């Protein structure tokens, strides 16, 4: 039937991004948050929200029934899912469809048909898609291909992307058109996606992901059955808009775009995650202090946060993501290292130092035919020159003596000039200076370095552990933490449990 | 150096404008005697704690 | 011949937009500022500022002398300026060229035949564009982007409509001109090419036209400028039209042999800090808010933020909403969301106006026309919005130079 109103099953920027697709749908937009959310823009900028009640992302999102009664008592006719959550998760798609809601995304059956690795490679088999010979790989690129399909099987490949900055498993920056590819390599992509998606009989919105190698080979990798993080690259280079595709999907219309668009332009995408660069992007909870973005000409940014928003261990470390666009790839960069430039953030680490190097390193700016970057290449080849976030601390001894910032004009140049309380230049009650000691200490008792929740506990009362033994494993920020044995002995205590959530500083077990 | 130090965190003065500003602000910028001191002029309890930690504490303070 | 540092001559939105061509460029940028912008954030964002004083645009970014003296203080090599101000001043292009700094503009000569209607009119006939014929009673507005070439080659970036416009002021604009037939589309087009391309003009500006309701297309007037609503022109057809001023500038002949066809629809939306409830009279004040509206479709180009103070001593302009999309509709839904999303606090602002025009069918219209006209916003708009210390100062002399100096007169230090 026809959407009327969509809860976004969701949180953060796509639970924004798909409120604001609703109301230019001028459709009723419903958001749910967990208790950490209760303050987010996204409960604010929803038509309505309806409080789920949990602490933690299992209790509050994951759970099926959480959902399906927010959508019942909100009166939704549909459910978007986002990304991550149970957007994949075809046992909720199914009870989705049960309940008779409007599920905006791939039907169960291929949610589940390309979710099995190997029931995948055989219908990447059937599809002839250009699968690898078998082959180890050295420095291969990552393309990725949107793929617009109809519930009809009309199917359009809306462009491709490069993504192949990501570190560990997780993109970081991309790109789109995916550059530095022959038009046989284009071809062999876009076609392929087609015959992947119909013999998958995918419809919605999708992603083909390729894995290309120094060779040229490209090789399929898998489909990610749902709409994208990086989408937004692809609606500043093609004339769509994805997630308004996706809702005519779901209401059945055919395809308003009979062939694929021309790519026009280039588009970057930098992921503004709460992650400190340089301590190996480790996540990390902390107040938004400040939030000022970049805007104005080829310019685009969608945050889930703002000014005065806490984010803490519970939730991806994704604030926000800056698109720079313009109409050759050179182009688009030099605007890019405007907008980076212009972008601060305050009161937490994040990658922007990162984006700010990247976007100026030769590595990734390329000799005009072909760039040097590769999946690895952030994790093995980039030269990290990026210091550690110390945010306002002071470090040193200097530090503690207080300042007055004022503006000055000389000749008519306008300087900023800091000048300290006591300064002599020119010509106290016993008052000494030194440096301050960070927050920092250093028993029986394990403790939990960091805030977060239990996901496993290793150990059983009474067990007699070695020093350096796993005690549990703690998830933060969606990030695993083993917590380990400092010494030998006998388990005793053991407060956690499974699935606890866990203050910093609180007793795990004492071993004795 | 751990003195704090003066910083022109935005734009940048040549050597003229710098010598000019800092000829600028350069420019602008325990005798003990208890006689009658308000502690002796105050009028205490003669068991008045105050005794040890107000007169006694003042006069010894040095 | 080669610009390197670039003064920007005005304030403001386009102060904003071309400090940021320029970091594109990586050319190195310097502002100028009177009192009252003594913090704006182009004073803040470009990479090098300049006071020049005085409390009015008579006292301040009017002056040659004090622009052009900023512009030998900082050693800038060229001088761009915006809309309004100096940025059709003849005599001050004039005397830019006496200094040997690179004008970013047309040449003198055009701008001074330009800047006469007789003379003007006398140069629209020689290049037989076409011309009024009678008084058009509820004419549409309709301008064609020129980017001319120092080697006299012409692109026509695109068309554009500026029909809702008020006192002459315009309000809300789009493009590309939307329900133009072929015909007039070609007339324009090519018409914009023959008067400029008569008139010698070096670079880029506005050429205006009238349509009536017989669609018959009137010149109008040549303004010598990257007008105001050139954003929208940059989202249709993607010509960073300031770098293109830079390339002209330069004289490099251009990089586009042809005219862009436009991708899509855009409109931009004027939020003017005017009360309509008063009638767009001007409401100074702070702007205690400004939380831009984000994401899909969008792009805010501001000379305000939370904790500017906004008076009378200059325009009433606080920025310019861009929103793009595929086609009007599409558009026009996506401008009725970014402007539910634009919180303003603190003085009045004419976005109730933009809700309700863009909500409004004679705006809308039936897919074949619509009904604005240049006085529609004045005669036919059913109105429904509700109402709404000091610097010390040393003067020193150095070896080589005099220089003032300027403290806050609190200043106190150690
Ligand atoms: O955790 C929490 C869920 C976050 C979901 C984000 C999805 S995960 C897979 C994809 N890759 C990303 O970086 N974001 C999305």
């Amino acid at each position: 039937s026809k959407i009327s109103k969509v809860l976004v099953a969701n949180r953060g920027e796509i639970a924004v991004r798909v409120i604001r697709a609703a109301k230019d749908a001028g459709l009723a937009s419903v958001a749910v948050y967990a208790e950490p959310d209760a303050d987010a823009p996204h409960v604010r900028l929803a038509d309505e929200a309806f409080a789920l009640g949990g602490q933690t992302s299992a209790e509050s999102y994951l759970v099926f029934e959480k959902i399906l009664d927010a959508a019942e008592k909100s009166g939704a006719n549909a459910i978007h899912p986002g990304y991550g959550f149970l957007s994949e998760n075809a046992d909720f798609a199914q009870a989705v469809i049960d309940a008779g809601l409007i599920w905006i995304g791939p039907s169960p059956q291929s949610i589940r048909d390309l979710g099995d690795k190997v029931t995948a490679r055989h219908i990447a088999a059937r599809a002839k898609a250009p699968l690898v010979p078998g082959r180890y790989l050295d420095k291969p690129r990552h393309v990725e291909a949107q793929v617009i399909a109809d519930q009809h099987g009309n199917v359009v490949v809306a462009g491709t992307r490069d993504c192949s900055l990501q570190r560990r498993f997780q993109k970081l920056v991309e790109e789109a058109p995916a550059p530095f590819l022959t038009d046989a390599q284009r071809k062999e992509i876009h076609e392929s996606a087609k015959r992947i998606c119909k013999e998958a009989g995918y419809y919605g919105a999708g992603t083909v992901e390729y894995l290309v190698g120094q060779d040229g080979l490209i090789s399929f990798l898998e489909v990610n059955t749902r709409l994208q993080v990086e989408h937004p690259v692809t609606e500043e280079t093609s004339g769509i808009d994805l997630v308004r595709q996706q809702f005519k999907i779901a209401n059945g219309e055919p395809l308003d775009i009979t062939e694929d668009p021309t790519p026009r332009g280039h588009s970057f995408e930098f992921r503004i995650n709460g992650e400190d660069a340089g301590r190996g992007f480790l996540p990390a909870p902390g107040p938004v202090t400040k939030f000022v973005a970049p805007t104005g000409p080829g310019v685009r940014m969608d945050s889930g946060v703002e000014t005065g928003s806490v984010i803490g261990g519970q939730f991806d470390s994704m604030l926000a993501k800056l698109i720079v666009t313009g109409a050759t790839r050179e182009e688009a960069l030099e605007r890019s290292r405007r907008a980076l430039a212009e972008f601060t953030v305050e009161g937490l680490a994040t990658v922007i130092p990162f984006h700010r190097a990247v976007v100026s390193d030769p590595a990734f700016i390329g000799d005009g035919e072909k760039f040097d970057v590769h999946t690895r290449w952030i994790e093995t080849e980039w030269n990290n020159t990026v210091e550690p976030f110390t945010g306002g601390d002071p470090i040193e001894e200097e530090d503690t003596v207080p300042r007055q910032t004022v503006v000055v004009e000389v000749g008519g140049r306008r300087l900023e000039v800091s000048l300290p309380g006591d300064l002599a230049i020119g010509g106290a009650p016993g008052v000494v200076r030194k440096k301050p000691k960070p927050r920092k200490r250093g028993g029986d008792a394990v403790t939990a370095p960091m805030q977060g929740t239990v996901v496993k506990v290793a150990v059983e009362e009474g067990q007699e552990v070695s020093a350096g033994d796993l005690v549990v494993v703690l998830e933060a920020m969606k990030m695993e933490n083993p917590v380990t044995a400092h010494k030998d002995g006998t388990i005793t205590g053991l407060a956690v449990e499974a699935g606890a959530a866990i203050t910093q500083g609180t007793v795990i077990a004492e071993i004795k | 150096d751990h003195e704090a130090h003066i910083k022109v965190l935005r734009g940048e003065p040549t050597p003229e404008e710098m010598a000019a500003l800092m000829a600028v602000l350069a420019s602008a910028g325990k005798e003990r005697n208890m006689w009658g001191h308000p502690v002796d002029k105050l009028r205490y309890s003669v068991f008045s704690w105050q005794r040890v930690t107000l007169l006694e504490r003042t006069h010894m303070r040095r």
